Parts: structure tokens; C-alpha cells; sequence
């Protein structure tokens, strides 16, 4: 899925780099507001991936937190069932005894 | 039973070994594809060359 | 393997552009220098982010075998406690018999 | 006395299989490899073009 969303990217990219070689006539004079206006839209992209990247922190922290809540309550789970097992081996044992 | 089970297994081996013996032949045909595919671009490199 | 041959084919068209330009890239020192500088920060940020979401992707997949393997071990423990109880029920009613 | 001879062919069979797998990923591994040659081959034919 990366790879074919990475394709439209490239044809995107050649599509954008041949109008711009046609605008060179005008970004002589564009330059002034553009490099303003791009710069402060690279920080904004650099803030917006930043915070991707530490939202994915946090859910790995619940996932690492809710599949070992998981774990414990299933081992738990296995301390009583293996408890509750030595009292029915007990108890069948007093049977044999007696 | 165990003439019932030992026939059956015995039967299946030999059904992966029309399996085995098929699959060896598209592989190689496959391979012979690819020998050929190659031969075929690099010409068109020195064409292009 | 077809879609990484289109992405080498598809960078092809990329260098062939810029190899036509190249005799205005040198005229152009005053404002390539700026631009060479960003087209190299877009491609540390794509191999950064790639390798970010290929790292951050990683921790998710061993979640999946870890934990899996956790819960799967104490899921195997608990199905030996249910086979065990079956056995035990039948000692029960031949004992009580006796 | 069949469940004697069952069980070798079987044995026999098996290894005769396993033999045929190690050929097939033997010359998966060989495609391949002449398969990336496609890709070296074209992209000369196409630097060149």
C-alpha cells in the first residue's frame, strides 16, 4: 500500500517540478513571499508529524499496558484454577485413603 | 486399522511426490522464462546502447 | 517486484529532467545552493519518517509474537486444568461406587 | 508383513519428496536471482534509451 501511494507521490512531484520550471519568470519576483510563506508551512508540517509521532508513543504505551493487564489477569486467573486443582487432587486422594 | 491408515498416508505421499513432480516442471519452465526474458533486455540495451 | 520496477522507472524521468537543466543549474549558483539544501532535507525526512514508522511498526510486531506467546502459554496451562477436571469427575462417581 | 513393506515405501516416498522440495527452492532462489538480472538489463536498456 506504501509502494502505490509513494507512486502517485512521484507522479505528483514530476507534475508540480514541470509547471514550476514554466513559473521561473514569475518566482523571480514571488521569491519574496514565498520563502515566508514555505518556510512557516515546513514548520507547520514539522509540528503535525512530531505530534504523529508522539501519538504513536502514547497508544504504544496503552497497547504495551493493556495486552500486559492481559497477561496478569490471565495469570491470575491460572494461580486460582491451579489452586482450586490441588484441592480437587486432595480431596480425591482422602476418597482413595479412606 | 493400521493397513487402513499406513494405505491412506502411503497414498497421500505419492499425490505430493504428482504435486512434487508438477511443481518441479513449472519452476523449471519458469526458469527457462526468465533465462530467455534477460537475453531478450539486454539486447535491447545494446540496440538502445 | 513490479511495483519497485515502476518506482526505478519513475525515478528515471526525475534525473532525466535535471540532466537536461544542468547547463542552468551553474548559471543559477545564487539560489540552486538554497534549493539543492531543501530537495536534501525532503529526503532525510522521508528516510527518517520511513525508517520511524519501519522501527515504531517493529515494536507492534513483537506485541503480536510476545504477548501472544504469553497468553497462549498460560491458555495452554488452563486447558490442562480443564482436561484434569474431567478425569477427577469420573474418579468421583467410581470412588463414591466403591 | 505389508504394513512392514507399507511403511518403507512410505519412507521412501517421503524422502523422495523432500528431495524434490530442496530442487524446487533450489531453483526458486536461482529465478530469482536471473530475475533481478531483468532489472539490470532494463535499466541500461532504459539509462540508455
Amino acid at each position: 500500500n506504501k509502494a502505490e501511494k509513494q507512486k502517485r507521490d512521484l507522479g505528483e512531484e514530476l507534475e508540480a517540478l514541470k509547471t514550476e520550471l514554466e513559473d521561473t519568470l514569475d518566482s523571480t519576483a514571488a521569491q519574496q513571499e514565498l520563502r515566508s510563506k514555505r518556510e512557516q508551512e515546513v514548520n507547520i508540517l514539522k509540528k503535525t508529524l512530531e505530534e504523529e509521532a508522539k501519538t504513536h508513543e502514547a497508544q504504544i504505551q496503552e497497547m504495551r499496558q493493556k495486552h500486559s493487564q492481559a497477561v496478569e489477569e490471565l495469570a491470575e486467573q491460572l494461580e486460582q484454577t491451579k489452586r482450586v486443582k490441588a484441592n480437587l487432587e486432595k480431596a480425591k486422594q482422602t476418597l482413595e485413603n479412606e | 486399522a493400521k493397513i487402513a491408515q499406513l494405505e491412506e498416508q502411503l497414498d497421500n505421499e505419492t499425490k505430493e511426490r504428482q504435486a512434487a513432480c508438477k511443481q518441479v516442471r513449472r519452476t523449471e519452465k519458469k526458469l527457462k522464462d526468465v533465462l530467455l526474458q534477460v537475453d531478450d533486455e539486454r539486447r535491447n540495451a545494446e540496440q538502445y546502447k
